[PDB]
């Protein structure tokens, strides 16, 4: 909904005791002073030069226009009362004549102004409490003067609506409408571009195969010269079956893809359109409004903290448990106890999880004392389908009634906890029969005939409402908040894992739907969101809501203890990147890994830079990079770690440009001395493709061997932490250093390598360091 | 107690005590009750003059 019809026609305030309808102008206004020296009617009233209002129905005086009892007369300028004498009833009258001595009789000499010290009577239109106007839109003596000005001949217009850029980010709103306004073209743009990019994806000439049609429902396979449940469009065009269309779902990403009557018979000439969807974007937009229009979204408490507003520190009022540890959890350490504890006390909290140091099982014990908290359903949210199935298992654990909720596109998707998706919960309610059999129709048939369809819809509603109603915990992506089914529902208590990788309006999805607790997870030194529009993030839109938190100054609690890497592997992201701060949760002896007889240059510091003096060279594309020398070398090592031991799915390549990654995969297919599979097997990709993951090895490759301000992980300290930071056992990073310390966090990181003895050259048999 | 307060606050205060002025010389709490025929209740303040006399 928008606000009502008597909404203060400046703020929006529409308490029915504080509104004044001016009979002249047809519009409202409220009787608070906001950020002026009057109340906003009387602002109106002097501005407008009106003289005649009218309070509204559902207010103390009903629905009464204001004027003389004795005249009639509707001046609220010369209105005012007297009273009685010795007697508490009290009139409106003018004060000339019908208030004067000689006409009168009642006492005159205690007349008083309808409108005193610049509003009305606070008696008679109710002033609107502080937290009220802070809550209202902040429109300043000026803005009303310039507004008031604006409506002379377009009355309908607002203060939101007075080219070339877009309005950049801030870090503190004056309020959430504000806020709409800055976030909401940019949400826009992002959504303009991403359908023009999806509509120019579409490809002409495609040669499609097909899966058997056992499985009723049938697939298509193609290859073109980008998500699961995507929505695509495919239409045979030839004449060896007649014109086709049909949509599927992706089933399969990547170079095949697979997509979920057809003409099967058939493999040349299909096209390739990909539908495009406004869910997503409308959702954000629809969270953006509620934010701004609806008080009872977001509490007073979160509404001015999220704005960056000064606000005092509060206290829950929630009771601690016994034992924080949650049960079917192993047992929290320090660092993550004193996390739960913090935030369970907390209105707003931001927790950072480093690489490696728990945030899955501190979200999961976390969510399961807000369960026990008792006051309905706790939400929780990750931007990605794979964190919120990686927080629904583990909440799970704990033994609570969980409810995953996803996209109807995406019902066809397996993933280890199916079982607990809403869709899957409700096809297995053995209590709704009915409900049960009208689904059985359903799936050996086309969709059902009207009436039939009116009562299944009827009954899954009921379904819904039951299992969501009573579920412990309900998990879906920030977006998915955004479901109709979870509209009309109320969540005091919220967690988003992996919010340092929503956009703020993304993130913002599930917090309006009631938050009075909202715990942030994330981490700000590793990967923020992705955004596909240069101008939508150069305006900020890549800045997470977290992100801004933290600049603003809150800081958040960060899990000390990392329990992924060998302690030498753990040294310089955290001195670099955590303050010194991250703590081993893992010995040396603890991670070196079995069956793997590999020398390296120091024994017991399993990393290094190993230098490769490679000419660099664009790739072919026009729009990349490649080196040869270092791929040559890439693969040696790759080959090495394998002779020595390691499993080959537990390599990881990085590297910042595809035409390495490309070059990569081919020169070891091609001229690898094992076998072909075996490499086949190691993963190569960029950072991007690392986030939340991890191997035993990983080896970095460069690439840039001139000068070069670079992309990925050669310029972004945040990708080079990420690059740092996904193996267990051993890191080998490939590179140029002359090329790389032009860069100053290289510099260190060469510097430091080379402190430790571990900057290394010449063949790998007979490695030795390198005097640079 | 001033807000944000502008130049044309200033204005607004000065147009308000004209308009009253111009527009006459052409011619804890307390219940009392109001004239409207129908009567209605308003709670007066005690910090009110009409209160603080009574
Ligand atoms: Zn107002
Ligand atoms: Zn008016
Ligand atoms: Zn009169």
């Amino acid at each position: 909904k928008d606000l009502p019809i008597h909404a203060c026609s400046y703020c929006g305030i529409h308490d029915p005791a504080c509104v004044v309808y001016c009979n002249t102008s047809k519009k409202w206004f409220c009787n608070g002073r906001g950020n002026t020296s009057g109340s906003h009617i009387v602002n109106h009233l002097v501005r407008a030069k009106c003289k005649e209002v009218t309070l509204h129905k559902d207010g103390p005086l009903g629905e009464t226009v204001l004027e003389c009892y004795n005249c009639g007369c509707r001046n609220v300028f010369l209105l005012g009362f007297i009273p009685a004498k010795a007697d508490s009833v009290v009139v409106l009258l003018c004060r000339q004549p019908c208030a004067s001595q000689s006409s009168l009789k009642w006492d005159s000499s205690q007349w008083q102004p309808l409108i005193q010290d610049r509003c009305f009577l606070s008696w008679l239109v109710k002033i609107p409490s502080e937290q009220e106007q802070l809550r209202a839109r902040q429109i300043t003596a000026q803005q009303i003067n310039k507004l008031e000005e604006l409506w002379k001949e377009n009355p309908s217009a607002t203060l939101e609506d007075l080219d070339e850029e877009p309005q950049h980010v801030l870090l503190r709103y004056e309020d959430a409408y504000q806020y709409q306004n800055i976030f909401g073209p940019l949400v826009k743009l992002e959504a303009d571009y991403d359908k023009k990019l999806k509509e120019s994806q579409t490809q002409d000439n495609i040669t499609v195969r097909w899966d058997l049609g056992l499985n009723k429902k049938r697939i298509a396979y193609f290859t073109l010269p980008l998500m699961q449940g995507d929505e695509i469009c495919l239409r045979y065009k030839g004449d060896l079956a007649p014109l086709w269309k049909g949509i599927g779902h992706v089933i399969k990403v990547p170079d095949e893809i697979a997509i979920e009557g057809a003409p099967v018979e058939v493999t040349h000439n299909f096209q390739v359109d990909f539908v495009w969807k406004s869910t997503s974007f409308d959702r954000m937009q629809s969270a953006l409004k509620t934010f701004a229009v609806d008080e009872t979204s977001v509490s007073g408490y979160i509404y001015h903290k999220l704005l960056g507003h000064e606000v005092e520190d509060v206290i829950i009022k929630c009771q601690l448990p016994k034992r924080f540890t949650a049960q079917g959890l192993p047992d929290l350490n320090h660092s993550q106890v004193y996390a739960v504890k913090t935030v369970l006390q907390r209105p707003l909290s931001l927790i950072q999880g480093p690489p490696g140091t728990g945030k899955t099982v501190t979200s999961a014990t976390i969510v399961y004392h807000l369960a026990r908290q008792g006051n309905g359903p706790v939400l929780v949210c990750a931007p990605s389908n794979i964190a919120v199935d990686q927080l629904t298992e583990k909440i799970h654990q704990t033994g609570l009634k969980v409810v995953r909720l996803c996209a109807k596109s995406r019902e066809a998707i397996d993933s280890p906890v199916s079982f607990l998706a809403l869709h899957n919960q409700i096809r297995n309610m053995d209590s709704m029969p009915e409900l049960q059999k009208l689904q059985q129709l359903k799936d050996e048939t086309g969709e059902l005939s009207s009436a039939d369809e009116k009562r299944y819809r009827a009954l899954k509603r009921t379904a819904e409402r039951e299992l969501l109603m009573n579920a412990d915990v309900i998990c879906c992506t920030c977006v998915g908040a955004g479901d109709p089914r979870l509209a009309k529902m109320q969540f005091r208590s919220i967690l988003i894992d992996e919010s340092t990788q929503a956009t703020e309006p993304e993130c913002m999805v599930p917090v309006v739907l009631g938050a009075k607790q909202l715990i942030l997870v994330g981490d700000h030194c590793q990967l923020g969101p992705v955004v596909m529009c240069k101008k939508a993030a150069k305006a900020g839109l890549s800045q997470s809501l977290f992100e801004r938190l933290v600049v603003l100054g809150i800081r958040p609690i960060r899990l000390q203890v990392q329990y992924r890497m060998h302690p030498a592997l753990s040294a310089f992201p955290s001195n670099i990147f955590y303050e010194g701060s991250l703590q081993n949760g893992v010995t040396a002896a603890d991670r070196v890994k079995k069956g793997f007889d590999f020398q390296w240059p120091q024994p017991d510091k399993p990393m290094f830079f190993y230098v490769t003096q490679g000419q660099e060279e664009i790739a072919s594309s026009g729009t990349s990079y490649l080196n040869r020398t270092e791929a040559a070398n890439v693969e040696k090592i790759t080959t090495k770690l394998l002779k020595a031991g390691a499993k080959p799915d537990q390599i990881g390549i990085i590297t910042p440009y595809e035409g390495q990654r490309s070059y990569l995969v081919q020169y070891m297919q091609f001229s690898g001395s094992l076998h072909t599979k075996l490499y086949q097997e190691v993963e190569i990709a960029s950072v991007d493709a690392f986030q939340g993951r991890e191997k035993d090895f990983i080896i970095l490759s460069c690439v840039r061997a001139n000068e070069h301000q670079g992309i990925g992980f050669l310029n972004d300290p945040r990708r080079l932490n990420v690059a740092l930071t996904r193996a267990r056992y051993g890191v080998i990073i490939v590179g140029n250093p002359k090329a790389l310390s032009k860069q100053p966090l290289w510099n260190h990181l060469l510097n430091y390598y080379k402190e430790q003895k571990v900057l290394v050259e010449g063949p790998l048999n007979n490695l030795r360091e390198s005097l640079m | 107690a001033m807000g944000v307060p502008c130049v044309e606050d200033e204005d607004f205060i000065q147009a308000l005590d004209k308009m009253m002025l111009e527009n006459l010389q052409q011619r804890d709490t307390m219940p009392f009750v109001m004239l409207t025929q129908q009567f209605k209740i308003l709670n007066v303040p005690m910090s009110s003059q009409l209160a603080a006399n009574h």
